[PDB]
Formats: C-alpha cells, structure tokens, sequence
C-alpha cells in the first residue's frame, strides 16, 4: 500500500519541469497506525498574500489610483 | 467612490467623506458559529440590534508629546450597551468588530496615525520583580483606555504602578519593533489624505467562543506614526460596534472586581 | 531473519531527519480543526508585507518611535537626503524590518525588492523626490546627477499620497548570500529632491516621509539558519 | 503536475499611458503592488525558482534543543534527590525555537520528541560503573508525581515512557496534537480566573498570561540504576520539531531578549538597533 | 546494451592518395589516425568500454578532506578545544584538489562521512564514559558558538548530527548548494572592484577564488562535561561528490600546492625527473 | 517486528559505498541548471587530447621550456634523434603529459596509442624522417637497419608539417599495468633520419620537433589508483 | 515503486551482452524525499570527444590533406 | 499477504471524516505463527451501555411515566 511521489530535482537532475525521468520517484509506507507518526507533509506551496497584503473590502486595482 | 462611506449596523450611521477605503483583516467577513463548528451545547443568544451599535469611546488628545493610546477591545465595550451587559449575564461569547477612527485636522496640518489591530495584545508587567505580574484592573481600562511612553521605568515591588503594564511605544509595549506592527490588520491616517481609517476584524481565538471577562481577543493600537505639527492638538474618536455576537451559558451577574 | 546490512549513518540522530517513529499516545484524539481565520502558509506572505525602515539612524532617534521618521524641509539642497547598502539581512537599517528579520533565518535570497514612501507632511505642501536604485561595484551617488544615471523614478507629490520604486532583482549571481559578503554587494539605493518642496505661507516647513521596505512576487529563499539576532545565558 | 514557481517576468516597453502602477496609497493598509514590469522596460525572464524553504512545515521542519536535564547517580545519601529531575512541559526555555514559534499567534501541529544523554564522573574520583538505563515518562497535570526516584509511581501504568539504554540510538517518540483547543495559542492576553467585587482587593497579578493558562504537566527523567561508589553526572537534552503544522494570524520577530516565559522586557536591553552617523551615511 | 570502444577494422595494403597518416597540428585539431589507417590489422571485436574512466567513477570515492581536533578538558584551561570550528573546503587535501581541479566548473551534490577516533594522551590514564559528538552546520551569516556550551548549540534552524562513538560513522546528503549554476574552481577576478578614489595598493585577498568562498563552517563539539581523565578526538571528514558533471576541463597541477590558490614554492619549480639522453629508452 | 539478520559488513565505512542516505538540507532549491559550453562526459575525453612529450629531459633542459623541443639537424648521421619506452604511465618523459596523468589514476591500460610530429623548421627546409615502433622483445633498434624491422612510416617534410604514427595494441595481454613492468613492458619508439634534413643557404641547420602524445579511440582504463605525484606534509588538526 | 535494471558483469558471466540470464538485473527504491539522497546515477556512457580534440568550424575529413 | 487500513486522524488533516484520499493509510504484516504475536486489534467502537444503565425487562421510553 505504497504512495509514491516526485523527489525534488538535484545536481544531475533535469529542467525545473520535474517531468522527465521515472527515476525521479520517493517511494513511502505508513508503518503506523496514528497519522501523527507519519513523516512530513508534502510541500505546500498554495500561497495567498492578500489576505495580508491586500485585505481591501473594495475592489482595488494596481494601475487605478489607490484613492478614488 | 472609494473614500465617501456610509456604514451602518444596528440603529447607528457612521458617515465619512475621506475614507481610506475600508479593510476587513484576513479578507474575511464576521460571522456565526456552524452547527459544523458549535462547540457548547446550549441554545445561542443572538441579540443583534439591542448590541450591534456603534459605542463611543472617550475621546483622547493627540499632542506633540503623544506617544500612543491603546485599547483592549472587548473591554473597552464592557461600559456599555446591551452588549456591555450581556457579557456579564453569559459565560460564553463571541464578537466581531467594526473599529471607525477619526481625527479631525486641517489641511495645515501634518502628521500620521497608524491604526492597527492587534489580536492578543499582551503586554509587558513594569517590574524587574516578578514575570507577567500585573493584575486585572490595571489590565483592563475599560472605556478610558490606557496609553503608551518613551521610558522604561520597572518598578521596585509595587510601590507604583508594579501590577500595571510597560508601555515603550518603540517596542508596542511587549518588545517587539513598532516597524514591523503592519503585520497586523492597519490603516494610516495622514492628515493629507484621510480624516478617518475603518477596520472590519472576525472574531479570532482557537476557539469558537470564549469567556469575554477572561479573555480579551483583540486590542487596539494607535501610534503617532508621523509627528503632529502645525503652522497644536487634536482630538481622535474610537466609535466600535460589535458584529455577528453570540453568547452562550446565562449565568450569574458577574461584577468583576472594581 | 531476513539478511539486512546497517549502512554508514545508522544510529545517529539528524535534527534534519524526517522519520515515521511510534506514537506515545496511541489513538489519542486530537481536536477538530476549525477555520481559524488568517492562515499562513509559506513564510513569503509575510516577507511581502510592507514594513517600516528604520531609517532615522542617526545617533539619539536610534531605538525611539522617531527611527523612522525621515525628515524634509523646503530649504534648497542637492545633497543626498537618503542612503540604503540594500542587503535585507546584513543592512543595520534594514536586519530588523520584517524582511530583513525573516532573511535572517536563511543564507541566500533572490528576487526583486520594493522600497514604498509615504508623505506626511501638510496638504498645502507639494514637490518632486527622485527615488533611485544604483547597481553596485559603482562609486556611490554622490549627487543628483549619478542618481539619474541609475534606475529610477520621480515621485511627484499630490494626492495619491504614497509611491513604489523597484530595485529589480539585476545580479551576477542567482542568489545573493544574507550574510554581509563583500561580493554580492547590494548596489544603492538614494534619493535627492528633484524640486525644492513647495511650501506656501503658514504651514511647517519641516516635515517627514516614512519608508517602507517589501518583497516582490519573484522574491524567495534558500537554506534556512539561525538568526543571530536573539541570544541567552547559558 | 509542476511545483509552482515564483513570479516571472513579462517583458515591456516604455509606457506613456496613465495608468500609473507607481503612485499608490499605503493609507489605505495595503501594501504597494508594484513589480520591476510596471517601473522599468524589462525582458522575459523565466523564473523556475520554488519557494519551498519558505513553507511552514520546512520552516519549523528541524529540531531544536529545548532543554537540559542534570541528573546525578549518586551513592551519597545527600544527594539522593538528585537521581531524578522533573521539568515542566514547556518550549520557553531556549530563545531560538521560541522566537520562531512566536511569530504566530495561533498553531496546530503534531510533536516529535528526541532525547540526546552523555555522563561523565564529576567528582575527583572516577571507577567503575556499569552502563544506565534512563526512564522518561510523561506525567500529565494531575497525575501523581514522585517524590524520588524509587517511588511508586514509576510504575507507569497508565503514563507512557521510555526505557532507554546509554550509548543506543538517541531514544524517539511521536506526540499528537494535544491542546483543549482547536489550536495552541502562543500568546493569551488575559487572566486565569475572573477576580470579582470584594475578595482581593486587586488580583490577578499572580495569574495573567499563558503562563497560567496552559498547563502541559511535567516529564520525569530519573536514572532507573542503583548507585554506585563512583558516581555519574548525566545529561539529557531534549529535542523538539513541530510536524504536520499549519500556523495563523502572525505577528513581529521579538527584539528584545526574552525575560523567561513572559512577554516582559530587562531594563538592560531594550536597544535593538546599531547607530549608523547619519541618514545619508551608507 | 552498453556502448563499448570502437572495434577496429580489418585492412590491407593501400596505395592510394589519401593521407590519414599526415596532418596539421597547427589547426588544433588532434591526430585522426587509427592503427586500421596506418598499418594493416585484422578484424578484432571491441566489447571493452569506458565507464571505469567516466566522470562518475573518476569521482566516485571518499576522500578524506580535513583533520579536526577536540579535546575533552579536566585542566582549568583548553576548554576551548572542547569545539573546532572549521571554515569548509576541500584544499587541505591535496589528492582530493587535485581531481576536481581537472575542472575549470563542476555541478554535484555532496555527501559527507565522518570518522571518529579518540585516544587517551595523558600519562594518567583512566575511566572515561563512553562520549557524544555534535557536528553542527553554521550557514553563512549564522553566528558562531563562543564555547562548546554556548547557546547557539541550540541548533534551531542549523541543521546538527548526534553520534555517540562506537556507532556506525555518522553520515549526511547535501544538495549542489551554489549559488551559481555551477560550483568555480579557479577565479580570475576579485572580490570587489576599487575604484578609483582608493589606494593603488589593491590585493589585500581581494584575488582569487577564495575570496568568494564562504560555505559557512563546520563546528564540532564534545557534548559532555569534563572527565577528570581526559580526551584526544581526531575527527576526519570525508567527502565524495555525487551525480557529478564538469565542464571546460584543464591540466592538473604538476608541484605542491601553496595555500588555498596556485601560489608556488620556489622548492617545487622543477616536477620533472631528468634523464641521461634523448636516445635513452 | 519484521525480523532480520545483520551480514558481515555491516556497520562500516566503505569509501567505495554507494548506499542511499538523509539530506541534511531537506526541501532545498537547487539553482537550476543552465548550458555551460565545454561539458565533459568521460575522463577519456581528455586522453584523446594530442599533448606535448617533455622528450628532452637532458640535463640543462629538463623542467625548462626546452625540454619539449625535439632536435633536428642537418649533419648526416645514422644515430636515432630519439628513443622512447612505450610505458605511458611509468617513463619519465611520457608520465606527465596529458595521456600520462590521466592514466596516472589507473591501475591498468589498453589499446593503441598515437603520435604525432610536427616540424617547426623553415619552409625552405626539406628531408625525410623515419619513425619506428617495435613490440617488447629482441632489442631496442640502435641502428635504422633494425628500426626496419618493425612498424614504420616514412614522413616526406613538406606542406603538410606533421604526421603521425600509431603503436598498434600489441601485447599478450588484454590490459597492461601503468606501473613499471618487465612483464607488461610496452615496446619501443624509436627515430632515425631516413633522409638528412637539407638546409639551403640562409636557412637555419638546426630545427626543432614537437612531438605529441595520445589515446587512440579503442583506448579504455580498467581501475582506479591515487597518483604519486602529488604530496603534502602530514594534516595536523587545527587546535 | 522499485526501478529495475541490469548489472555489470562479473566472472562468471555471458558475453557481455547482458541478454543471457534475468540473473544479471538488480533491483532499487528511492527511500527519500530529496533526489540528492539518491544513490549515483546509472551510467551514462555517452561520449563526445570531438568538441576537445577536433573543434574546428570548417570540417576536415581525416584523409583530405589538412591544408590543401 | 498485507492489509491497508487507515489511520487515526492526526494535526494536519482538514478531514476529520476520514475522507482525505490515499493519503492517510498504514500497512500491516503479520510475521507470526500464532495470532497472539500481532499487534493490537483493530478499534471497535461499538458500545452498548443500556446493558449496564437500563437492563430493565420491560421497555421504558424516555418520556414515559416509569411506573404507571
Ligand atoms: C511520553 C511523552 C508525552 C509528553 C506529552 C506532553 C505534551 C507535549 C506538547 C508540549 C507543547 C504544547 C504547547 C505548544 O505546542 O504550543
Ligand atoms: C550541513 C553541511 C552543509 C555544507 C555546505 C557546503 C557544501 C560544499 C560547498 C562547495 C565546496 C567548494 C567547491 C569550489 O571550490 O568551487
């Protein structure tokens, strides 16, 4: 009941894309039965800064003034 | 437009013609706790319109010397209104607040408020002594608020003000640089530009609903960003409705200690 | 049983391991989450948001509320009026920014920065700052003319009250180190009236700009290490 | 698919059109939105680079020292009580984990916990001594703790620990998420308890902060070996990494030292920033 | 199947206008000429190859790379040497140089083993607990510990290995780590440029690659306490190059290195062996 | 739980290891790769690369720039202007060059190898030389009758200004060891006038030779050794 | 998630053909995330030498008289 | 001869349903002759406490009168 997944690329590896080669490949299994003693997670890189750097209730546009 | 606002909530208008736009922090409008996320069994009082009202605060001076004001939100309301009373006739609460600031100036004069909002802004004991050792009362100034200073001073014992909190303006009172404070939810105020700044804030805690004479989930923090100058003083008013409220667990009237 | 062989690297504990190991409170039920609001994801969201320079450095407005008040006056001057050394990390002014705190925590960065100022003083006020970024291994900008020469835009004061200048990321190297590495050398980044500000009668005369300093969206990091800025006792 | 990257660059021509990226408003509390396309002619640039280093889970990905425990194994009955010490489940006790964790107000994760030993002979005579085998258990708050390192309570029938034998690997463990919470806070601006009219005069001053708030219980570490004639200094230094962690509502790095487990300041340092001679000094 | 080396042909005798057997080594081109050209051969099958000799395989093995010395303290002084901090680099081995600066530029990850042996060097020999090591990596720009008990042993974000001696040797993969896309062995440049308001004395370690070497260090340290009976821990660092390609290749150095760059000796200007004669097999 | 077995070997450091093993820098970015022109895939690569034999290793002229010029006069003579041992990895004049250095890492060697003449004489000058190569037995020729008997080419001194000569892969063996050998002893180069160099007035008499050194394309290395040509004093830890 | 692939050969082998016997294949699996913790890569046997020994713009084939 | 179960869930999973896909699952083998040697048993959380708190023969029902 292995999962498997992309490794992050390396010196040898190929372009950005990830894509080219299976070879690329972690392999894992859960050993046990809390979730809590399984390895990390997989990098999340779903980003939002609006929430901080925009949190405007009106919709502001970048090349409209800021104000009016 | 942008900067002429109307905002209402209960039966309160709050009107301005220089807006700096409006900010609801996160992007994420107040609401109700799910049935998905309910935490207490019992029946929730929503009493909307008899709390949902803009309160003013105490109006405060700003002075060339000013070095800042600050709040602790649920407790600034605690003084009055319906929601003032509620918070004493239930265990359980949750609000969430629309903050309105104001501040009046002429175009000759300068100078800057930020407005930030500061979920859990816990503060700094003024004692050398004994860690985090300040009490209720001195913790929690109600409508009048308390204030910020350019020195730190601990205190011996509790000769003076040792159960009251440290307030270095530099450092918001807790050691942490005043630069890096618009992390937080702010506005600015620049007399050039604005006259008033309006925050919108969710109820924030890791829980859904909480004690509000335990635990005050947000604060309010104005600095004089920019110095005050005129060719002076000028007054600034903090008008907060809660929003979206709930209580749970009617309880005994509480009377905290005076 | 099943014929094994221990490999070099057994039985040595990495701080950076990523290891399954057995639970110590097994079938223990962890509290449902809730939406808590204002999630964080990645550290970048917060190394774009636009935090004050501590720029007022000056002996007696160092660690005071007016650190970061930069003043002006309508006195006629060609002298620089503004001097950033750029590193997020090693810069005295800028180690203690959002930014430069969180670059404190790792050895390279890369990424275009974006240096955002702010008016404050009257309304009646007006006049035109020149804001400008100057690529390094280059004599400083001594005055307004090298500033021109280098990357730059003119501020001119009214209304919108606040303005972006953009020191792109143009570098030999990908990444530049956090550390204060003689070369990767930041480049410079000034600023020098265009204009005399403007001042009509009965209004100050002296007023301030605040600076604000922030990643761009191509801004990101590398290794992450221990920041030198907090320390204890033994 | 693709690991997503960071900005690329569109290229662009020069622009005398009013659109204008470059004045905006701060006032407003958004930041400037303004990219080197919108200041400057660019080329195309592809940008590949990925933002991993940055996510939270790499951020908060490594162990950090927490703390240190001394032990002693003596035979002297004075010391006695040092066969075994019990230390508050806290992080509060080493600056540079904390500095990381407090950058958020609210957290969930799940904990991994390390133990590293060494020993030596600290007294001017050194002998014989047969190897220790070390056991950790986890007392939660109001679970009997013992009052020495023989009593009863080590037992641990229903208290989880580990029996760890000097010189084997450095000893594991996985520790869910346990707050009452849906999240653990880092901060809590309020009181323990609701002083109220009467009682004492002016409360709380004993009771304000996270400090009284959550109470995480204890962790006994005693030496499991009975004594010997030449006795033993032991070391333990305990590890910890949030996994599985997701993170809210963050706030501003610390600059001032930490005065222990509280948000207060020493008089002493409360100077973060160099002096540089003037503005227009580089 | 594997590539082998070319086989050769079978040939006879040639009378012809061709030239395979002459050349113009003024165009820079090597000699063309095989023994099928030149002489007559037989039909051989070639099943040998060449990966023996590939980049991989040249590189293939762990060097030892530096010797760190730590010493466990019972004396008032040399609490010091309870640490070692060491700036990283390969140029303290010679053999090990010596391969990669085959290379102008090399692109590979990098995995590290350690090697850790003690002694007793003290006459006054005695019982000492069996000790643990902490091998801490400090980034460029992280601070350094001051003591072996410093607070920065905390390793918050450094990234550290615990061995307790006696178990397998310590061991660690780190990625290229550059901050170009290939790692530089030469540098024919400075640092920084001065300009010309400064002093015409201009060297002062400005030159050479060196000067924009900074890997951060590696700091060592015996956890424990002092032991009244003392200890001497020799530690050797070993590095082999992984997944390994070079480009612009280069003739290696044929005298003893100086230092860190390709300074000389006067000792060691004249590598080669003389002979009796031209003529002399 | 699974139960297992440790085989002999475990727990050991092998140089040679090729086991999987933890980042110590997990999540890294890695700079992305980009074209760098110049890529080497194999180090044979570079032994396919035609160099300079320092041939002259004579005192006065050894360790100096002369040391690789081959000379060449007009007097007529019978005697060889050179001779060679053809042990690439073991003769002093052949050990460091560039075949010789890669080879230096090996352990053993085969297949041929090539040489090349270039004369750097005037255009005016003309003659004929004759290079000779002869496999590990009889004698080393000392006379041109001998170096006959062997393989041989005669070079015509012209336009085109160099040739070459390959050593055929002649030996008992399939793989010749690079350290000295009596066994797996390589053969003998050798070089005689076949024809004397003519010189016309005006015109230098003395001329010199570069000679080159290479692998040919069925050349292959068996296994890898550290060279004894590069030294250190010994590593004491810094303390 | 296991990569297969074929052996070099030893002594008692076939011709060097590794197309006698399924006794010659060996077996691997990728045990972590980043690719840098891979075991060195399959040999790429590739080669190119003439960008270093004949890297002329304007081709010579080697019985043309170098210099015509 | 393996199972795939899942796991209880741990800090990072925003199913607490269970309904986060293949992600969260542990694999077991039994290595033993006799069952006594696996390890703990499955969780079964069926309960029954009306065995214990209303063993009563006749059928009561909450709003019932308890005696007529
Ligand atoms: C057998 C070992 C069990 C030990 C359980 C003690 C609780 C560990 C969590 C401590 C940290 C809680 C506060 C936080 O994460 O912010
Ligand atoms: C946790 C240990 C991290 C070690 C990071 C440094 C890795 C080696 C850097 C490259 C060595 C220099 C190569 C060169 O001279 O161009």
């Amino acid at each position: 009941g292995a999962q498997v997944s992309t490794q992050k690329t390396g010196a040898h590896e190929n372009q950005n894309v990830a894509a080219n080669g299976s070879t690329i490949n972690y392999t894992t299994i859960n050993y046990y039965k809390d979730s809590a003693s399984n390895s990390a997670t997989r990098q999340d890189l779903s980003q939002d800064p609006s929430k901080f750097t925009e949190p405007v209730k009106d919709l502001m546009l970048k090349t409209a003034p800021a104000l009016n | 437009s942008d900067r002429v606002r109307q905002i209402t909530l209960g039966n309160s208008t709050i009107t301005t013609q220089e807006a700096a736009n409006a900010i609801v922090a996160y992007g994420e409008w107040p609401t109700y706790i799910n049935d998905s996320e309910a935490n207490p069994v019992d029946a929730p009082t929503e009493p909307d319109v008899s709390s949902n009202r803009f309160y003013t605060l105490e109006s405060v001076s700003w002075k060339t010397t000013s070095r800042g004001w600050w709040w602790k939100l649920p407790d600034c309301l605690k003084d009055m209104g319906m929601f003032g009373q509620n918070m004493y006739y239930h265990y359980l609460g949750r609000s969430g607040y629309t903050i309105h600031v104001q501040c009046n100036a002429s175009k000759f004069h300068q100078g800057a408020l930020g407005v930030f909002l500061i979920p859990e802004f816990v503060m700094a004991c003024n004692t050398e002594s004994k860690t985090s050792y300040v009490s209720y009362i001195n913790a929690n100034p109600g409508e009048r608020g308390g204030e910020f200073t350019n020195t730190y001073n601990p205190s011996n014992t509790d000769a003076s003000e040792g159960r009251k909190f440290a307030a270095l303006d530099y450092l918001l009172g807790s050691g942490v640089l005043a630069g890096n404070a618009f992390v937080y939810p702010h506005q600015i105020i620049n007399l050039r530009t604005n006259n008033s700044a309006t925050i919108v804030v969710p109820y924030v805690n890791s829980l859904v609903i909480d004690c509000m004479a335990k635990h005050n989930n947000w604060g309010i923090v104005i600095l004089p960003l920019a110095p005050l100058a005129f060719a002076p003083q000028v007054p600034i008013t903090v008008t907060i409705a809660p929003m979206c409220t709930e209580f749970n667990g009617l309880r005994n009237i509480t009377v905290p200690v005076h | 049983g099943l014929p094994t062989m221990n490999t070099p690297g057994s039985n040595q504990f990495l701080t950076s391991d990523d290891f399954q190991s057995p639970c110590a409170l097994p079938n223990f039920d962890v509290t449902p989450p809730i939406h808590i609001p204002g999630e964080v994801k990645n550290m970048m969201e917060l190394a774009e948001i636009d935090t004050l320079i501590p720029m007022n450095a000056v002996d007696g407005k160092v660690n005071t509320m007016e650190m970061y008040q930069i003043p002006l006056n309508d006195n006629l001057s060609k002298a620089p009026i503004f001097c950033l050394s750029l590193s997020p990390a090693s810069d005295k002014r800028l180690s203690h920014t959002m930014l430069g705190e969180i670059l404190n925590y790792y050895t390279h960065w890369t990424g275009s920065i974006r240096f955002t100022f702010l008016f404050c003083g009257s309304m009646m006020a007006t006049g035109k700052l020149l804001l400008s970024y100057s690529p390094p291994g280059a004599k400083p900008p001594t005055n307004r003319k090298d500033a021109m020469l280098g990357t730059h835009i003119i501020w001119d004061l009214g209304l919108q009250s606040s303005c972006s200048m953009v020191a792109p990321w143009i570098s030999n190297t990908v990444y530049r180190r956090c550390a204060r590495d003689d070369f990767t050398e930041g480049g410079f980044i000034t600023c020098f009236y265009q204009t005399r500000i403007v001042v009509p009668a009965s209004t100050p005369t002296s007023m301030f700009m605040l600076g604000f300093v922030s990643a761009c969206p191509d801004f990101s990091v590398r290794l992450l290490r221990d920041t030198p800025h907090i320390s204890q006792s033994k | 698919s693709q690991p997503p990257s960071t900005q690329s660059t569109e290229a662009t021509s020069g622009v005398n059109s009013q659109e204008v990226p470059a004045l905006t408003a701060v006032e407003t509390g958004a930041s400037g939105q303004a990219i080197p396309s919108d200041v400057v002619e660019t080329r195309h640039v592809v940008n590949y680079k990925t933002r991993s280093e940055s996510c939270l889970e790499s951020f908060f990905g490594r162990a950090a020292c927490v703390t240190i425990l001394s032990l002693t194994n003596s035979s002297k009955s004075g010391e006695e009580k040092k066969h075994f010490n019990i230390w508050n489940i806290t992080y509060t006790d080493t600056v540079q984990l904390r500095r990381k964790l407090e950058f958020f107000t609210y957290s969930r994760f799940d904990l991994e916990m390390t133990f590293v030993f060494t020993e030596n002979y600290p007294s001017t005579a050194s002998g014989e001594v047969r190897n220790q085998v070390y056991q950790i258990m986890y007392i939660p708050p109001g679970a009997p703790r013992p009052s020495s390192w023989d009593d009863y309570t080590w037992q641990s029938s229903s208290n989880p620990s580990i029996f760890y034998m000097y010189g084997n690997a450095p000893p594991r463990m996985s520790i869910p998420y346990v707050g009452i919470a849906n999240a653990y806070s880092h901060f809590y601006d309020g009181f323990a308890r609701v002083p109220l009219e009467g009682e004492n005069t002016d409360a709380g001053d004993t009771f304000y902060g996270l400090v009284s708030i959550n109470d995480f219980g204890v962790l006994a570490v005693r030496a499991v070996n009975r004594s010997n004639p030449h006795t033993i200094h032991t070391s333990v230094r305990v590890y910890m990494k949030p996994k599985h962690i997701r993170c809210w509502c963050p706030r501003p790095p610390r600059a001032v030292l930490y005065r222990g487990e509280g948000v207060d300041m020493i008089s002493s340092a409360i100077l973060p920033l160099a002096k540089v001679d003037s503005i227009t000094t580089f």
